[PDB]
């Protein structure tokens, strides 16, 4: 018998991360429907290369409340950390050797049981591990600081770049497995290779601050961005589609009981009420 | 190696012609048998030879090409897309459960009742439930009141979808009223429904996603919409049905994704779903 662990990663507004109270607990809120916020303490660190330092933090968003409903539904219990290098996830080569990071890595080598985070469905991860079907189907756009005006993904400052508009993803995500991948966008990837980041977060902040003049993401998270935040508007639209799924080892016990209960919370309404509290308001 | 796969016809994704009267299928088609009944006090049939093409018809071809199979393809005639009816599985569902086909290829939505006795590959074109309309119809989405509480209006609206798939046995399951004020105006098929919408004899449609979207990029002056820009309640996707515990699945989960990284899904995608409106 044993606790499933789940590892996580912080992305608004999927899964908020802040510190716990003095006394270790969580503070109390509610939602914008007025309803208590679940939360649930989740351990990881608070700069790259440098030892990380793990401390008890409070977790809760979309992916939060969905963790909270598959483990009522399949009567499992857990406990919740967050990826340790704070990365997604990608495969890289090392020597002939590869290695997977991110939440794909502690997943493959045992540090994670369950993967419950904005995790997109590829065929690069799928080779290593069993995706549930999508909890969330969305896909990538571009967000920018209002008043910039690019058309797209095929506006020449994307397609033939230089460094006077400088754009860019996240490290050792699935946007940067996409652009890797695709030899037509060989030229676009050439260009971000230099500028990644290393979360979502400080992308974003970097557009707000004018030193990042657009960031390629998934739009579940730019769009809510932009609806928070109004000197940023993503321009258009959805140039490819995808949807995150739950992560799991292969050879999980839990994999086919995932997948029903995701398509039950389709279903049922359960999955519009999560986007209607987290998402779209 | 040699597969036998069944499907059914719901432009675009499936679209069935008759074959050259050469025998021959030719072009970006597929042979297609369907077995059609000499009469309705035997049971003696004949196979008919048709050729297939279509959205899902192109995913087939790329499938068989990357996995490394041949098929055999027919149109199911036991039901469509597939009902529980006696705790029995009909249409492409259940001839995959009863093991006639190997998989089952069309506008075949994943929904959580047929995954239970079938495997499913992971979803190759996003749909749900949407709403037609005329365009400027205010309504909000299925939870708009006009649907769940219809006769407190005068006159009530009219609405309807096409029995017995995946649409019908969701709003079964969620909105028992409106289930059952609606099956008054359950729609034969989609050409009729569309035909009740332009002349007026009924307000709003509720059906696939997919083929809503479709249909609504060629109506003929865009007169008929989606609602909420193009809103889908209960997003799930189109998959191939295969036997639980397929030893297909894996490859062609793996193939499907490949297609979709590379850019072969969304040339698909112009090439068939593509609309004027
Ligand atoms: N795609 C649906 C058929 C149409 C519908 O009910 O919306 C199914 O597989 O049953």
């Amino acid at each position: 018998s044993t606790r499933l662990k789940i590892v996580t990663i912080h992305q608004e507004p999927f899964v908020y991360v802040k510190p716990t109270m003095s006394d270790g607990t969580c503070k109390e809120e509610f939602t914008v429907n007025g309803d208590p916020v679940k939360k649930v303490i989740c351990t990881g660190p608070n700069s790259p290369g440098s030892p990380r330092h793990t401390v008890p933090q409070c977790c809760y968003g979309f992916c939060i409340d969905l963790l909270i409903k598959l483990a009522r539904t399949m009567n499992f219990t857990y406990e919740v950390h967050l990826v340790a290098d704070g990365k997604f996830g990608t495969q890289e080569r090392v020597s002939n050797k590869k290695e997977w990071n991110g939440m794909m890595g502690e997943l493959l080598s045992g540090q994670a049981d369950m993967i419950v985070a904005p995790l997109t469905i590829n065929n690069e991860r799928a080779q290593y591990i069993e995706f549930s079907k999508p909890f969330k189907y969305q896909g990538l756009t571009i967000l920018v600081k209002k008043g910039t005006r690019i058309t797209g993904i095929n506006d020449p400052r994307l397609r033939n770049p230089s460094d006077k508009f400088i754009y860019a993803t996240v490290k050792q995500s699935s946007v940067d497995i996409y652009f890797r991948r695709q030899v037509e966008l060989s030229t676009m990837y050439r260009h971000m290779e230099k500028h990644n980041y290393e979360s979502a977060a400080e992308a974003i902040q970097a557009v707000r601050d004018n030193k990042l003049h657009a960031f390629i993401w998934d739009s579940a998270v730019l769009e809510f961005e932009a609806s928070q935040k109004c000197d940023l508007v993503t321009t258009g639209e959805l140039f490819f589609r995808s949807g995150f799924g739950i992560g799991m080892r292969k050879d999980s016990p839990w994999k086919q009981n995932v997948s029903l209960s995701i398509l039950k919370s389709h279903e049922n309404g359960f999955m519009e009420d999560l986007d209607k509290t987290w998402v779209r308001y | 190696n040699h597969l036998s796969i069944v499907t059914l016809e719901e432009a675009p994704f499936v679209i069935v012609e008759d074959i050259d009267p050469t025998e021959t299928c030719v072009r970006n088609t597929v042979p297609c048998r369907k077995f059609v009944k000499i009469n309705n006090s035997t049971n003696e049939g004949m196979n008919v030879k048709k050729c297939c093409k279509g959205f899902c018809i192109d995913i087939l071809k790329k499938l068989s090409r990357t996995v490394k199979f041949t098929y055999d393809l027919y149109l199911v005639t036991n039901g469509k897309h597939g009902k529980k009816v006696n705790n029995v599985w009909n249409g492409m569902i259940g001839e995959v459960v009863y093991q006639r086909a190997v998989m089952a290829v069309g506008s075949l939505t994943i929904n959580e009742e047929r995954s239970e006795v079938v495997d499913f590959s992971v979803p190759f074109v996003e749909t749900g439930i949407s709403v037609m309309v005329s365009r400027g119809t205010q309504v909000t989405g299925l939870s708009d009141k006009k649907f769940q509480r219809p006769h407190d209006y005068s006159p009530p609206f009219r609405f309807g979808t096409v029995p017995n798939g995946s649409t019908e046995r969701n709003i079964r399951n969620n909105y028992p009223y409106m289930h059952q004020y609606m099956t008054r105006f359950n729609q034969r098929g989609v050409e009729d429904a569309l035909v009740s919408l332009k002349t007026g004899k009924l307000d709003a449609f509720i059906y696939d996603a997919a083929v809503l979207n479709y249909k609504a990029g060629r109506d003929e002056g865009c007169k008929l919409v989606t609602i909420g820009s193009g809103y889908i309640f209960a997003t799930t996707g189109y998959g191939i049905a295969l036997q639980k515990g397929s030893p297909w699945k894996r490859q062609i989960d793996l193939a499907l994704l490949q297609f979709v990284g590379d850019g072969e899904m969304e040339e698909l995608e112009t090439l068939w779903l593509t609309g004027i409106c």
